[PDB]
């Protein structure tokens, strides 16, 4: 949901 | 740059096809334009906007399938080779 | 470089689906690797070969459909983002 990408 | 999103989603069951149309509608809502079936593109001015787009795609991804994101220059995109099965331009 | 072939071929009729498998087999025979059901790629070591590849695709094109051929660098190909479909309310593998 706190996307890391 | 241009961001290209190509996806390979199941279309067997009615739920699959519903889920396909939901993801397609999400891409259009995000300002992506169809290049061909299952292939959409959007101009991005900088990679910050690029990574925001990809993060949103991840948060809105379908329940099954493969979604891939390629980033190219506008010049590379403009030199794409276009091959049409029935090329000729005849009007009725 | 990498040559990426995106194709959008009809699958309506029995002839459509046969011609679809003919084009897919031609790509495989040509050394392209499947990335997705409609996306195939091939490593290109020298740019001379690139447009030889495009000429071959043109001569072996299916009778109907859209084929688009994009050339990208190996770095662009290697850093493609891969997103795997998962339901939002998915259970985690407790090993």
């Amino acid at each position: 949901i706190e996307l890391s990408g | 740059m241009r961001v290209i999103v190509f996806f390979d989603l199941p279309v067997i069951t009615p739920e699959n096809r519903h889920n396909y149309s939901v993801f397609r509608k999400y891409l259009i809502k995000s300002g992506f334009i169809m290049q061909q079936k299952s292939v959409y593109s959007k101009l991005v001015l900088n990679l910050t906007n690029r990574d925001s787009i990809v993060k949103s795609i991840e948060k809105n991804k379908p329940p099954e399938g493969l979604v891939e994101v390629l980033t190219v220059t506008e010049k590379q995109y403009a030199k794409m080779e276009i091959i049409i099965g029935e090329s000729k331009t005849e009007y009725l």
